[PDB]
RNA sequence: AAUGGGUAAUUAUAGCGAGCUAGAAAGC
RNA sequence: ACGGAAACGCUUUCUAGCUCGCUAUAAUUACCCA
């Protein structure tokens, strides 16, 4: 049959978040022990309401009382001596590391994203998330697909063409797509205890300092084998997922030359598989043609956070190390590092 | 196999012979020309044409002309050879009567073994619609087919039917549904078809094979151009000009 | 003679698929590209035309010599199966396929589940300006089944043709297990099991026990 | 304000007042709209059209409400549909509706508005 | 209150209402709430109004309790939501939801004001 | 330097929008 | 002692056949404000 088909396997160095659009805010946890609890609000309030306390809820949630232990709804319930616990959702073990303040402000996180999930309760990756990986290192390492692919200045000029790659049906001629000819399915959906909630970490040249940023999201739990398959269709896309171990690090190459030099190598890890850059937190120089869009990108940035010069921040996070997985100590990962390798089956 | 098993009955009649009889010569001059002499020639002359000489516009073809003479006629047939006998005879009667003296045929369309009394008063209903359509007209098949043989033979016969098998015998994609598509929005025929035509055209003519487009182009175009004309004269030659062609290819 | 066979097998759903409606009152922030489901029960369905033209497909790349570029092209290994409308004794189908209906809305809800579909956001990340373009597919989820009947015509123009067409009906349902379903294929979606090839004679009378085997194979 | 004589003729010298692409001289003189953002807005009045038939006036006016919020809605992303609704005054036909008539009356402006508009490139 | 027959009006005026930068003329009229907040808004209605599709009052009227609660956790963070909840009666208009066919008619309220949000700056 | 919090942007984009065969036959 | 009396424009007939709602698409980007 023509459908020669693969297996990936894929392996978590730093953290990944993916997607999933809403998160919670600084009230919608709670922080017993180690363990955030995140419940199922409309449950929380369903129960809560029985005592007509919720008007009293009424009061908290725009109550922005300083010292932040009391701000995030356990002191509702410390407070208040509800004590049940007993309501819906998932509940997370903590990171034990994203909390750079003094221990026992300690648990005043403020506003998580949630991870992509299917409907019965646990997380998985998408194979659209593997596949928007993969066009990038196959739309950076083959050469004629980085010179013309971009605006000619049509609008105001920022956008790209997106016809440079096969696409579509296209009257009278033969049906190319060589990207649908690679179809990237989705993983086994694993369980909730690889799941850590890092803390963004911005480390910028020109102010040599690890600032850290108010944005939690949750993450993977690093050295985490994932299940992935590419069963392609055409010889032409066989090439390219044969050539995946080898076009990796020629971007890898490409990348760490421009980008991750003049940022220092204890901040950087090591690879032990082939390198990919999965989604929210990597930057932008892993979800572009980076080496076309060094003068597109940093137009679009006339606000109150313009980029800084050029290349702008590294980001960085904060995990539980597991090995030794980094080069360097106080456990700063690169959010979004990950490392697969490709055979037929 | 390309025709419908029909056949046609056409009840053709001189307008106003008794007003070439009773006045006849006297529009030229001074009363000095309607005389004894002309009367009697002219009156050979037409039982000369309409009894003698109808066999030989009607000698090749399929039909049976049952009564014929004074003015009126009255012939079966097959229907291709009753339109072209038609068109025969009136551009041989203006031929003779030097375009003067129209006459006024009314044909009509009928299933085999209809009889031949209920296809006579339908016929008979049909011409004399179509005399008081005006002083000349043909009344093709039905009451509101109604044109002039001024241009019955040189548009729908002969102009649009030769230049839509020109067309649709050329290529082998569009069929008898855009045939038959085409006659639904000239017969339903608001303004909105209007709109509602320039959208189909134009998305059936790229959707052709791309190598030979401009011939869609060129009628479509030209299809356009007789549907929108804002004359009412050039879209029922349209419709009638598609009844013909699907008539003639009808399995 | 004439008879009339059954195959009651179970498409279970691997990583759930979508197929495609469309609604012109939808939402401003929500989905945007929805399942095709019932009107009245609400639940997806996998309708039979997406089954129907996924197989014709499948064995139309491999049944088949001359590279169709159309049907009523078919090698009539096909299209006395599918039906031409171009072929003269091929017209009708001889194949009654089945809209599939989700059999496990309650096995379903055992586990954790609160609701049937599972909307999922799936940003377009531009490669220059790296800017985003977000949509909400909706999409029925991993753990359903659904009763897929699909119904084999036999008259007496199958003098030799019945035995044969099992290997083209078997071919069918496991190279969907290799094909995606209608969906967006190449980004997951697609992945089935059609659980319990289970023949069976509706009308007329017919021999199956010898049916059985080339079906669990 | 359109009515059965003109929302045809409303529409043709509507599309042809509409302006046209400067640049891209491949298919030139031709149109900033893309047939997406006319089509996603012709989506609703024709699955209204078909529904006011079936259905009686009074159950379908959620559905004409909607309508000012999505046309609403497409105008402010784009300075095309915005340029779209301001020629061809599709918020000035939507204020006045008010029964069965009317509202297929205005989807058959809309109708004429995609045709003309797929008729001139 | 709304009803079909006015909730776009009700949602227009509204936006009209909202406060601007007296000062800063860099696109000037430009309010004070963003677009952001606004979408921020609307993403707690959506999943509720795919459920009143889907869904019957009875298995989501907690979650419909909840959503005041929302409403009143995202007005007590930024003063331009503080008072968007305000100038378009949201709080007023969801004390009454008794049904599948007023909570639609109030997800498309709070989409109408994103539009018509949207479509002015 | 700590302490409070996140803020801004996109909310789908470009297509296709039905094609072909049949257009009434056989009888009284 | 009604150009009248008696007389179903009636029987038979599938809107039918064929056709993937599909193609591309990482829920992500920027770095801070009081």
């Amino acid at each position: 049959n023509d459908y020669r088909t693969f297996k990936l396997s894929l392996l978590t160095l730093a953290p990944i978040h993916i997607g999933n659009g809403e998160k919670y805010t600084s009230r919608e946890f709670i922080y017993e022990n180690k363990k955030f609890y995140f419940p199922d609000m409309g449950k929380f309030y369903n129960k809560m309401v029985e005592k007509r306390l919720a008007e009293k809820f009424e009061a908290f949630l725009i109550q922005t009382r300083p010292n932040a232990r009391n701000n995030r709804l356990i002191s509702f319930l410390n407070d208040n001596r509800i004590a049940e616990r007993s309501f819906g959702g998932y509940s997370i073990s903590e990171t034990g590391l994203e909390s750079d303040k003094n221990p026992n402000s300690a648990g005043a996180i403020n506003e998580v994203n949630k991870f992509i999930r299917d409907a019965f309760g646990n997380p998985y990756i998408p194979g659209s998330s593997l596949k928007g990986a993969i066009r990038t290192i196959l739309m950076n390492t083959t050469p004629k697909w980085n010179n013309e692919n971009a605006v000619n200045d049509f609008g105001r000029f920022p956008k790209e063409n997106k016809n440079l790659i096969p696409w579509g049906p296209k009257k009278g001629k033969e049906y190319d797509d060589l990207f649908n000819a690679i179809r990237v399915s989705d993983s086994k959906p694993f369980d909730n205890k690889s799941l850590i909630l890092v803390q963004k970490w911005d480390y910028s040249a020109k102010t040599n300092k690890a600032k850290p940023l108010p944005l939690y999201r949750e993450s993977i739990s690093p050295l985490t084998k994932i299940e992935f398959e590419i069963t392609t269709t055409t010889d032409e896309a066989g090439r390219l997922i044969e050539e995946l171990g080898k076009r990796a690090q020629a971007f890898y190459k490409d990348y760490k030359a421009f980008f991750l030099s003049e940022f220092p190598d204890d901040k950087i890890q090591a690879n032990l598989q082939y390198p990919i850059y999965l989604g929210a937190g990597s930057g932008a120089w892993t979800k572009t043609l980076f080496k076309q869009a060094d003068g597109i990108l940093q137009r679009r940035y006339s606000r109150m956070k313009t980029k800084m010069v050029k290349k702008g921040v590294l980001k960085l996070t904060k995990a539980p190390l597991k090995t030794s997985l980094v080069k360097n100590h106080e456990s700063f990962y690169e959010m979004g590092k990950a490392n697969f390798m490709i055979k037929e089956i | 196999g390309l025709g419908i098993k029909r056949l046609a009955v056409v009840r053709l009649d001189v307008d106003d012979l008794g007003a070439a009889f009773m006045a006849g010569f006297s529009q030229q001059g001074n009363g000095q020309y309607s005389t004894l002499s002309r009367s009697a020639t002219f009156s050979r002359s037409m039982s000369l044409f309409f009894k003698v000489y109808i066999n030989q516009f009607a000698s090749d073809k399929k039909l049976s002309i049952i009564y014929a003479g004074g003015d009126d006629v009255f012939a079966i047939g097959s229907w291709q050879d009753i339109i072209a006998f038609t068109v025969e005879l009136r551009e041989n009667f203006i031929k003779w009567t030097n375009g003067k003296l129209t006459l006024s045929a009314g044909i009509g369309l009928f299933a085999d073994k209809t009889p031949i009394s209920l296809m006579a008063h339908q016929t008979g209903e049909l011409e004399e619609a179509a005399k008081g359509n005006e002083k000349d007209s043909i009344s093709l098949f039905s009451s509101d087919y109604t044109f002039k043989f001024d241009r019955f033979i040189t548009n729908v016969y002969d102009d649009k039917l030769e230049q839509i098998r020109y067309f649709f015998n050329h290529q082998d994609e569009r069929g008898k549904n855009f045939i038959y598509k085409l006659i639904e929005l000239l017969r339903n025929h608001d303004r909105m078809n209007m709109a509602r035509l320039a959208y189909y055209l134009t998305r059936l003519e790229e959707l052709t094979r791309e190598t030979d487009r401009d011939k869609f182009k060129t009628f479509k175009n030209l299809f356009y151009s007789w549907y929108t004309n804002k004359n009412d004269k050039d879209r029922k030659e349209a419709e009638l000009a598609l009844l013909l062609y699907i008539y003639e290819i009808r399995k | 003679t004439f008879a009339k066979i059954k195959f009651s097998a179970q498409i279970r759903l691997e990583t759930g698929l979508h197929i495609g409606g469309s609604d012109a009152f939808a939402a401003i922030g929500a989905i945007n590209s929805p399942v095709i489901k019932d009107p009245i029960t609400n639940l997806p369905i996998i309708p039979g035309s997406s089954l129907k033209g996924k197989m014709r497909t499948l064995l139309a790349k491999v049944y088949n010599e001359k590279v169709a570029e159309k049907p009523s092209d078919d090698s009539d290994i096909l299209s006395r199966l599918f039906g031409n409308s171009k072929d003269k004794r091929f017209k009708m189908g001889r194949l009654i396929f089945r809209d599939a209906f989700l059999s496990n809305a309650d096995e379903l809800d055992s586990l954790g589940v609160r609701s049937y579909t599972e909307v999922k956001f799936e940003n377009t990340i531009d490669r220059i300006t790296a800017e985003a373009n977000p949509r909400q597919i909706e999409r029925a989820i991993r753990n359903s089944t659904f009763d897929f009947e699909l119904i084999y015509e036999i008259t007496d123009e199958n003098e030799n043709q019945v035995e044969e067409d099992f290997k083209v009906i078997r071919d069918g349902l496991k190279l969907l297990e290799l094909d995606y379903l209608g969906g967006s294929g190449s980004r997951g979606y697609g992945k089935v099991a059609f659980e319990n090839l289970k023949a069976t004679t509706v009308f007329g009378n017919y021999d199956v026990k010898t049916l059985n085997e080339l079906l669990t194979a | 304000i359109l009515t059965d004589e003109n929302y045809v003729d409303i529409a043709e010298k509507a599309i042809l007042k509409l302006e046209r692409n400067t640049r891209n001289r491949k298919n030139p003189d031709a149109f900033f709209l893309t047939t997406s953002k006319l089509r996603n807005l012709l989506s609703l009045t024709s699955t209204l059209f078909d529904e006011s038939k079936v259905k009686e006036y009074d159950a379908l006016l959620d559905r004409i409400a909607y309508l000012r919020v999505q046309f609403v809605y497409q105008a402010g992303r784009e300075i095309a549909v915005k340029d779209l609704i301001e020629k061809a005054q599709i918020l000035e036909a939507l204020k006045e509706i008010k029964d069965r008539e009317t509202l297929q009356r205005f989807c058959r402006y809309m109708e004429a508005l995609v045709a003309y508009f797929k008729f001139y490139g």
